[PDB]
């Protein structure tokens, strides 16, 4: 019979052997395993989401998206394990290099150098680079989705919440609402909730350099309209023009209910950080999202400088377009998109 | 979790050179 972790059926011997727990989520159950066949050390992940269209379209993006990335500062899939007919497919192992931890966990025990926060960015940046070249959004950036070696290479990872966003397509309105963890939400998911764009990934980097300057959320909002009183407690009221930049009648009628609050000065919150960092971390954490930095722009910022290299900063060759987009399908149909796209790496060991 | 390397140490890095 097949290995046991927790109770839970893990079934991806003879190959893959030696579990041990890691984690769960919505997104399922996590383990390490060794690799016998390569040799190597590996994270599992289990799924399950047959029952529910949503986990089903979710996973279909995150395998489609995460089988076309090829960056070193995106985690790949190494292997994705299923059953050999789709009736008895019932759960799902995707197969990636194990890392040995996350920004979360560093942040929780280290005080990081500016060395290291400044390389560290780099990397966040390198990769949202790869991925925004793609025309993908990854709506979920946050340090525990920062994968980490000790020896400093840092790869994103946790693509189920990431799209294929054409821009020659206006996507306002067909926008999952309330996207992102909620300290790393963008105030536009809030005020602009179908209408959003990449500049919601730029507004959870810049959160992120703020936790890595001070280790603790800069926005630790309790609940969906507090967060949006921590983003304004620090960044002020916004101005006339930015509140008529919001096309919500609704948002901006509820914005103007709001008392006036200041801005507070970025030094009077992070008094030790470096200047240039604080320069950057303002134009990623700027209120309008037509104002706030790009990704390009943001690697081009002196804070950066001794890393930026456009020609050792890959993008996508082949973007996605529209067509990778109409996944709103029946859970059946979903299942079978899933099955074909995991055949690549059928039969698996015995 | 402990033991940060130098930035030095990465394959990032020292492909560089
Ligand atoms: C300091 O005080 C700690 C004391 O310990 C010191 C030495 O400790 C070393 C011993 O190991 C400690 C245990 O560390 C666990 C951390 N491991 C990882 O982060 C491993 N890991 N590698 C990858 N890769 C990975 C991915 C995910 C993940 C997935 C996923 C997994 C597998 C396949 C596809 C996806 N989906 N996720 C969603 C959200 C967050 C993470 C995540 N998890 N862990 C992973």
């Amino acid at each position: 019979g097949p290995e046991m972790v927790r109770g839970q059926v893990f079934d991806v011997g003879p190959r893959y052997t030696n579990l041990s727990y890691i984690g769960e989520g919505a997104y399922g159950m996590v383990c390490s395993a060794y690799d016998n066949v390569n040799k190597v050390r590996v994270a599992i992940k289990k799924i399950s989401p047959f029952e529910h269209q949503t986990y089903c379209q979710r996973t279909l993006r995150e395998i489609k998206i995460l089988l076309r990335f090829r960056h070193e500062n995106i985690i790949g899939i190494n292997d994705i394990i299923r059953a050999p007919t789709i009736e008895q497919m019932k759960d799902v192992y995707i197969v990636q290099d194990l890392m040995e931890t996350d920004l979360y966990k560093l942040l929780k025990t280290q005080h990081l150098s500016n060395d290291h926060i400044c390389y560290f960015l780099y990397q966040i940046l390198r990769g949202l680079k790869y991925i925004h070249s793609a025309n993908v959004l990854h709506r979920d950036l946050k340090p525990s989705n920062l994968l980490l070696n000790t020896t400093c290479d840092l790869k994103i990872c946790d693509f189920g919440l990431a799209r294929v966003a054409d821009p020659d397509h206006d996507h306002t309105g067909f926008l999952t609402e309330y996207v992102a963890t909620r300290w790393y939400r963008a105030p536009e998911i809030m005020l602009n909730s179908k209408g959003y764009t990449k500049s919601i990934d730029i507004w959870s980097v810049g959160c992120i350099l703020a936790e890595m300057l001070s280790n603790r959320p800069i926005f630790p909002g309790k609940h969906y309209l507090d967060q949006l009183n921590h983003i304004l407690g620090i960044l002020g009221s916004p101005s006339q023009e930015d509140l008529n930049c919001i096309i919500n009648l609704k948002a901006r009628n509820y914005l103007l209910s709001l008392p006036h609050k200041n801005k507070v000065p970025w030094n009077r919150l992070f008094p030790n950080a470096d200047s240039k960092a604080l320069d950057l971390l303002d134009k990623m954490l700027t209120f309008n999202p037509h104002k706030r930095i790009e990704v390009e722009q943001a690697l081009a910022h002196p804070y950066l400088e001794q890393y930026y290299d456009p020609s050792d900063e890959p993008i996508a060759e082949a973007p996605f377009k529209f067509d990778m987009e109409l996944d709103d399908l029946p859970k059946e149909k979903l299942k079978e998109l899933i099955f074909e796209e995991t055949a690549r790496f059928q039969p698996g060991y015995r | 979790t402990a033991q940060l390397k130098p930035i030095e140490s990465s394959i990032l890095a020292q492909r560089r050179v």
